[PDB]
RNA sequence: GCUACCUAAGAACAGCUAAAAGAGCACACCCGUCUAUGUAGCAAAAUAGUGGGAAGAUUUAUAGGUAGAGGCGACAAACCUA
RNA sequence: CUGAGUUCAGACCGGAGUAAUCCAGGUCGGUUUCUAUCUACUUUCAAAUUCCUCCCUGUACGAAAGGACAAGAGAAAUAAGGCCUACUUCACAAAGCGCCUUCCCCCGUAAAUGAUAUCAUCUCAACUUAGUAUUAUACCCACACCCACCCAAGAACAGGGUU
C-alpha cells in the first residue's frame, strides 16, 4: 500500500514532525559555516591549465545594466542557495581523463527523496538537494565534502558558461520547431498553412535520421557560452551575469568557468579552490562591481 | 503553450464561462451545499470567497452591490449574502469554503465534488479526520516530543 | 523600418522633394543585406519619374529607448558621390548619425534642428 | 500618498527578493537624482547626457502619454510637435545619463494612456518647450484635466472607438456615428468588469513597499 | 490511406494485451470506518455521503414547505431541530425546522 | 405527382427614391457569381459568407394535356421520376 | 499545396469542309477524393560564416594616375542556439519587430641535407621543416510513494515540487 509522511500523524504531530525536521536542517547547515575550522584538504597555488569547481545557482531574473560609455546590458541574476560539495571521485575511480566533485544545490524536503539518496545525505550530514551537477576538475582543486560555496567564488570581469533546462514547449510544430516558413494563406492553399513541405526525396523510398519534423521543443539542457560576470553581491550570493540564460525562472542553472580558448588561462586572480569566507582577509564587500559598470549611488554620467 | 494559464476554458466560450460559474454560485448561496464536476467546483471556489469578502465589505456600498447584483441571479439572495453569510464570517480572514471530492458520477463518469460553506445548518460530511493522537506511531513521537521539551 | 514601396516624406530644401507631383515619393531599394532600413541607411528612391538616391533620417518604427521617433518617416536627399541635394533641413535630425559608420557629416552641417 | 508605478510589480512567479534588489537599487538611484511625482497628462521636461555628443547636455519637453514598465527598467514617453515634425522619445527613469527630470505642469488626464494623442490634431500634441513651470501648492490634490480632443479623420493608429480602449477624453460625437458607435458595442465584453478572479489587489504589497522606502529614508 | 494487408491475430494480441492497454489494479481502496463499506481514500465514502445526502434532501424539502414559493430566502440564521429538541439561547433568533424523526448518532 | 412547355381557375410581392418604367436601393420570395467548409457529407449537390433579380418575358399552390420511329425546347444535344 | 499544357462537355474568330464537323491555329468559361495498415522518420549538436569601416597608410609599388598584403580594432547582416529587463503584439504568460551567446585545421605546393647517376636533385630513396596529429573539451550522469494536490513538466504516459 501507498504511504506517505504524514498519513498516520495526527492533527497536533504533523505541526512538531514539520518543526523538528526544519530545525535539524537549519542546524546541519549551520555547522558546515567553518571548513577551514574542520580538518580541510590541502589548498594549492593556481597552476596553467587548472580547472576549479563550479557552482549550482538559482535564475532569480532580470535587470537593466548601465555602463560608464553609455550602453545598457541586460544582467540576469543568480543566486546561490545551499551549494555544497557533495562527493570527489579520483579520475582512476572514475574511469575518466579528470577528477570529479558532485556539487549539489537548493535544499528540499527529506521526505520527498529516495532511501538512497537520504542514506547519502545522512553520511554527509546535509539536508537533501534538488540538483547534483558534476564538475571535472584538477588533483590540485580538490575540495572535501560538506564545504559551502558561495557567489564569491566568480569575481566581475570573468566570464562564465551557464547550463539549464530550455522551458518546454511541449509538441510543436515545424514553424515553432524549426522556423519552417510555411504555406501561403490564400490563393487556394486547401489544408496547408503550417504544414511541413516534402519530408524527404523520391528515389530515397525512407526518410533520413535526424530530419526535421514535428516533435517535443524545449526542456532540453543547452549551454550559454562566454557570458560576462559584472556584478556579485556578497549578502545575499548574486552573480550578475550578462544577457540571458537558459531555463524559466526560479530554476536550477549549473555555472562554471568558460571553457571558451580566449579565456582559458584568465583563472589567475580568481581564488583558486574556491572562496572561503571565514579566512576573513580582506572582508569583501556587500557589492563587487566591474569598472565599467555604472554602480547605484554613483553620481549621474556624463561623456567627456 | 499554457505557461500561468489560471482559468479554465468551460462553455461555449469566455461569457459563457462566466455564466456557467455565476449559475453555480448562486446555487451555493441558495443551498449552502452543491454537487457539480469537479474542475467546474475548483473554478467557481475562488469566486465564493472573493463573493463573500465583498460581502463583507458592506451594504451600503454600492461597488459591493453593483458585484452582488450580477454575481446572484435570484435577487433574493443578495439580502442574505450581506446579512447572513457575510457577519457568519467577520471573525475569519478566509477559507469560507470547503471542497471534498465525491464518487464519480453515475451517467458520464465525471469526477465530481461537492462544495459547502461552512458553518451550514445542514447534516456534516463525512469528512477525512487525521488518525487519533492514542495510535502507536503518534504514542512514539509524542515520547519523542515529551522528551526533546523536557531536555530544554 | 523603411522597405521596398514605402512612400516616405522628403524633408530638404531640394526643388526635387519640394515641387508638387501627383504620387509620393517611393522607395525603390535599401542598401541593406536585410531589405529593412534604419536612421543612417541609405535609400533609392522614385521620386518625380527618376531614381535618386537618399538617407533615412527617423522613422515611425520604435528603436532604442533614448533614440527618438517621428511620426512620419523622414529622408533627404543626396547625389551618387554622396553631397545633399538640398540646402537645409528644417525638419529636426537626431544625432545619433555622428557616431554611426558614414558619411554624416554633411547632413548635420545642413540641418539646423536636432532632437 | 502617491507610490510611483514601478515599485508596485505585475503579478507572476518571480521571487520577491528579486523585487527587493531591485528596488534596493531603484532607492540609491533616487538618492542621487530626485525624480518627481508625475502622471501621465503632466507636462514634463527630461535634462540628458547624450553620448554622441562630447558630453553636451539636451533638454526634451513635453506631454508624458505611457508609463510603462517596472523596476530599474521602467520607462516613459513624452511627446511634442517640434517645427510641425511630432516627436516622442522613451526615457528610462534610471539610465544614469538622465541628468534631471523637471515637471513643468502636474496633471492627470481622463484616460491612464494619451496614445490618442497621435490620431488627434497636432494642436493638442504642440507643447512651448521654453514654457515656465507652475508651481502647485504643498497641500492640495493633483488636478485633473477634463479635455476632450478633437480627432483626425477615421483611419487612426488603433481602433480607439472600441471599448477595449476605455477611451473617456476623445469628443467621439464629432468624428463618429451613431451606427459606428453601436459597430464598436458589438466588442463589449460586459461581464469582463464583475470578473473578481481577475483583480488584482496591490494593497499589501503597497503597504511592505512603503516600509522599505521608510526604512531607506 | 487503406491497410495493404490483413493484421494477423499475433500482431493484433501484441498491441491489445499490452501492459500500457491493460487496466491498472488500485492500492487507494481502504475501509470506511464508520460503516465498512470500501472507500477509495481521497474520496468521500459513498455509503455514508449518500446517508448524508438522503437527510440533507429531507431538510431541504422542509425548507421549501416552510418558505413557501419561490424568491422567500430568509434573512436570518437556519438551525434543524429533531423531534424532543427545544431552541437554545443561541438557536432563539434562529429559522426552526422541525423534522418527524430522531437525531443521527453523526449528526451533531 | 421531378422536369420542358401549355391549358383552366387562383395566390404572393414590406419599406425608401422616383413622372413613374420588362426604373434604382432594398425585405419576404426566386436564382446560384465567387470563396471557404463538406467529399461514405446534414446532403447521390448541402452549409456559411458574398452575390443576381425581386410589379414582372416575375415567383408560386391546385387540377388537366403533350410519350419515346415520340414529346418539349428564349438549341444547352437542355429536360422527359437521382 | 498550387499556374499552365496534354484537354476535352458551352461559345466565338481565322482557315478547311456541300454538310455534319475539323484545325496539326487563336480567345473566353470549366469537380479528383482519401479516416495512415506496414516501412522509414520525428531536440546528431558542442565547434558559424561573410561583408563593410578604421589602423597599417595613404605604406610598399609606380614617372604619375592610382593603389596593396600580413597583424590588429570596430560595426553590422545572416545562420545555429536561447531569453523577456525594457520596446512592440500583449499582459500571472506566449511572442518578434526586441535582447543575449557562438570556439579547430585541411595538404596543393614552397624549401634544406642527400644517393641511385661520388656534380646536381624537395624523396612513388632512406629523410628534414612549413604539417596538425586521433582534434578535443563541453553536456548528460544519485533514484521514495508512484494516495493525492500543484507545476515554469506534459496529448496520454512520463518529469519537477509538496518542510
Ligand atoms: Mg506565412
Ligand atoms: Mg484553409
Ligand atoms: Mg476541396
Ligand atoms: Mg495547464
Ligand atoms: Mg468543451
Ligand atoms: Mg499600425
Ligand atoms: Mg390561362
Ligand atoms: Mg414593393
Ligand atoms: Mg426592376
Ligand atoms: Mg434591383
Ligand atoms: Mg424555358
Ligand atoms: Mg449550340
Ligand atoms: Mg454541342
Ligand atoms: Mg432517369
Ligand atoms: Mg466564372
Ligand atoms: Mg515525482
Ligand atoms: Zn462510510
Amino acid at each position: 500500500s501507498g504511504t506517505w509522511w504524514d498519513e498516520h500523524l495526527s492533527e497536533e504531530n504533523v505541526p512538531f514532525i514539520k518543526q523538528l525536521v526544519s530545525d535539524e536542517d537549519k542546524a546541519q547547515l549551520a555547522s558546515k559555516l567553518c571548513p577551514l575550522k574542520d580538518e580541510p584538504w590541502p589548498i594549492h597555488p593556481w597552476e596553467p591549465g587548472s580547472f576549479r569547481v563550479g557552482l549550482i545557482a538559482l535564475k532569480l531574473g532580470m535587470m537593466p545594466l548601465w555602463t560608464k560609455d553609455g550602453q545598457k546590458h541586460v544582467v540576469t541574476l543568480l543566486q546561490v542557495q545551499d551549494c555544497h560539495v557533495l562527493k570527489y571521485t579520483s579520475k582512476e575511480n572514475c574511469n575518466g581523463k579528470m577528477a570529479t566533485l558532485s556539487v549539489g544545490g537548493k535544499t528540499v524536503s527529506r521526505f520527498r527523496k529516495a532511501t538512497s539518496i537520504l542514506e547519502f545525505y545522512r553520511e554527509l550530514g546535509l539536508p537533501p538537494k534538488q540538483t547534483v551537477k558534476i564538475f571535472n576538475i584538477t588533483d590540485n582543486a580538490a575540495i572535501k565534502p560538506g564545504t559551502p560555496l558561495y557567489a564569491a567564488h566568480f569575481r566581475p570581469g570573468q566570464y562564465v558558461d551557464v547550463t539549464a533546462k530550455t522551458i518546454g514547449k511541449g509538441f510543436q510544430g515545424v514553424m515553432k520547431r524549426w522556423g519552417f516558413k510555411g504555406q501561403p494563406a490564400t490563393h487556394g492553399q486547401t489544408k496547408t498553412h503550417r504544414r511541413p513541405g516534402a519530408v524527404a526525396t523520391g528515389d530515397i523510398g525512407r526518410v533520413w535520421p535526424g530530419t526535421k519534423m514535428p516533435g517535443k521543443m524545449g526542456n532540453i539542457y543547452r549551454t550559454e557560452y562566454g557570458l560576462k560576470v559584472w556584478r556579485i553581491n556578497t549578502k545575499h550570493n548574486i552573480i550578475y551575469v550578462n544577457g540571458s540564460v537558459p531555463g524559466h525562472k526560479n530554476c536550477l542553472v549549473k555555472v562554471k568557468d568558460s571553457k571558451l580558448p580566449a579565456y582559458k588561462d584568465l583563472g589567475k586572480n580568481l581564488p583558486f579552490p574556491t572562496y572561503f569566507p571565514d579566512g576573513d582577509e580582506e572582508e569583501l564587500p556587500e557589492d563587487l562591481y566591474d569598472e565599467n559598470v555604472c554602480q547605484p549611488g554613483a553620481p549621474s554620467i556624463t561623456f567627456a | 503553450i499554457s505557461h500561468g494559464r489560471v482559468f479554465r476554458r468551460m462553455g461555449l466560450g469566455p461569457e459563457s464561462r462566466i455564466h456557467l460559474l455565476r449559475n453555480l454560485l448562486t446555487g451555493l448561496v441558495r443551498h449552502e451545499r452543491i454537487e457539480a464536476p469537479w474542475a467546474r467546483v475548483d473554478e467557481m471556489r475562488g469566486y465564493a470567497e472573493k463573493l463573500i469578502d465583498y460581502g463583507k465589505l458592506g451594504d451600503t456600498n454600492e461597488r459591493a452591490m453593483r458585484m452582488a447584483d450580477f454575481w446572484l441571479t435570484e435577487k433574493d439572495l443578495i439580502p442574505k449574502l450581506f446579512q447572513v453569510l457575510a457577519p457568519r464570517y467577520k471573525d475569519q480572514t478566509g477559507g469560507y469554503t470547503r471542497m471534498l471530492q465525491i464518487p464519480n458520477r453515475s451517467l458520464d463518469r465525471a469526477k465530481m465534488a461537492v462544495i459547502e460553506y461552512k458553518g451550514n445548518c445542514l447534516p456534516p460530511l463525512p469528512l477525512p479526520r487525521r488518525d487519533s493522537h492514542l495510535t502507536l506511531l503518534n504514542q512514539l513521537l509524542q515520547g519523542l516530543r515529551q522528551d526533546l521539551r523536557q531536555s530544554q | 523600418a523603411i522597405q521596398k514601396m514605402t512612400r516616405v516624406r522628403v524633408v530638404d530644401n531640394s526643388a526635387l522633394g519640394n515641387s508638387p507631383y501627383h504620387r509620393a515619393p517611393r522607395c525603390i531599394h535599401v542598401y541593406k543585406k536585410n531589405g529593412v532600413g534604419k536612421v543612417g541607411d541609405q535609400i533609392l528612391l522614385a521620386i518625380k519619374g527618376q531614381k535618386k538616391k537618399a538617407l533615412i533620417v527617423g522613422h515611425c518604427m520604435p528603436g532604442p529607448r533614448m533614440t527618438p521617433r517621428f511620426d512620419s518617416n523622414n529622408v533627404v536627399l543626396i547625389e551618387d558621390n554622396g553631397n545633399p541635394v538640398g540646402t537645409r533641413i528644417k525638419t529636426p535630425i537626431p544625432t545619433s548619425l555622428r557616431k554611426r559608420e558614414g558619411e554624416y557629416s554633411k547632413v548635420l552641417a545642413i540641418a539646423q534642428n536636432f532632437v | 500618498r502617491f507610490l510611483s508605478p514601478e515599485f508596485i510589480p505585475r503579478r507572476g512567479r518571480t521571487d520577491p527578493l528579486k523585487f527587493q534588489i531591485e528596488r534596493k537599487d531603484m532607492l540609491e538611484r533616487r538618492k542621487v537624482l530626485h525624480i518627481p511625482e508625475f502622471y501621465v497628462g503632466s507636462i514634463l521636461r527630461v535634462t540628458t547626457a547624450d553620448p554622441y555628443a562630447s558630453g553636451k547636455i539636451s533638454q526634451f519637453l513635453g506631454i508624458c502619454i505611457q508609463r510603462s514598465g517596472r523596476g530599474l527598467g521602467a520607462t516613459f514617453i513624452l511627446r511634442n510637435v517640434i517645427e510641425g515634425q511630432g516627436v516622442e522619445i522613451c526615457f528610462e527613469l534610471y539610465n544614469p545619463r538622465v541628468q534631471e527630470i523637471q515637471v513643468v505642469k502636474l496633471e492627470k488626464r481622463l484616460d491612464d494612456s494619451l496614445l490618442y494623442l497621435r490620431d488627434a490634431l497636432p494642436e493638442y500634441s504642440t507643447f512651448d518647450v521654453n514654457m515656465k513651470p507652475v508651481v502647485q501648492e504643498p497641500n492640495q490634490k493633483v488636478p485633473v484635466n477634463e479635455l476632450k480632443v478633437k480627432m483626425k479623420p477615421k483611419p487612426w493608429s488603433k481602433r480607439w472607438e472600441r471599448p477595449n480602449f476605455n477611451i473617456k477624453g476623445i469628443r467621439f460625437d464629432l468624428c463618429l456615428t451613431e451606427q459606428q458607435m453601436k459597430e464598436a458595442q458589438k466588442w463589449n465584453q460586459p461581464w469582463l468588469e464583475f470578473d473578481m478572479m481577475r483583480e488584482y489587489d496591490t494593497s499589501k504589497i503597497e503597504a511592505a513597499i512603503w516600509k522599505e522606502i521608510e526604512a531607506s529614508k | 490511406a487503406a491497410p495493404k494487408n490483413r493484421r494477423t491475430i499475433e500482431v493484433n494480441r501484441c498491441r491489445r494485451r499490452n501492459p500500457q492497454k491493460l487496466i491498472k489494479v488500485k492500492n487507494n481502496i481502504d475501509v470506511c470506518p464508520e460503516c465498512g463499506h470500501l472507500k477509495q481514500k481521497h474520496v468521500l465514502c459513498a455509503y455514508c455521503y449518500e446517508k448524508v445526502c438522503k437527510e440533507t434532501a429531507e431538510i431541504r424539502r422542509q425548507i421549501g414547505k416552510q418558505e413557501g414559493g419561490p424568491f422567500k430566502a430568509p434573512t436570518i440564521e437556519t438551525v434543524v431541530l429533531y423531534t424532543g429538541e427545544t431552541p437554545s439561547e443561541q438557536d432563539q433568533g434562529k429559522r426552526i425546522i422541525e423534522r418527524d424523526r430522531k437525531r443521527p448518532s453523526w449528526f451533531t
